[PDB]
């Protein structure tokens, strides 16, 4: 999820514009 | 230098890279 | 939620945005 | 500044990535 991604891990611009909206 | 976004750190993030979007949460 | 970005935030905001690019600081 | 600008008050991204590189 966002969290795996973004929270656990480093996740770029990219990955975090895809759970816009 | 934290490269994590937890919390409200992501929440944020995303109210800044979502911009007119919106984003859920 | 604090849509402020200070600090070691805004450090954070800008290795996020810039990729490739780099930033200066 | 880019603290005027994103701390003092609110910034958009495309207003932060002006201040890349």
């Amino acid at each position: 999820g966002i969290v795996e991604q973004c929270c656990t891990s480093i996740c770029s611009l990219y990955q975090l514009e895809n759970y816009c909206n | 230098v934290n490269q994590h976004l937890c919390g409200s750190h992501l929440v944020e993030a995303l109210y800044l890279v979502c911009g007119e979007r919106g984003f859920f949460p």
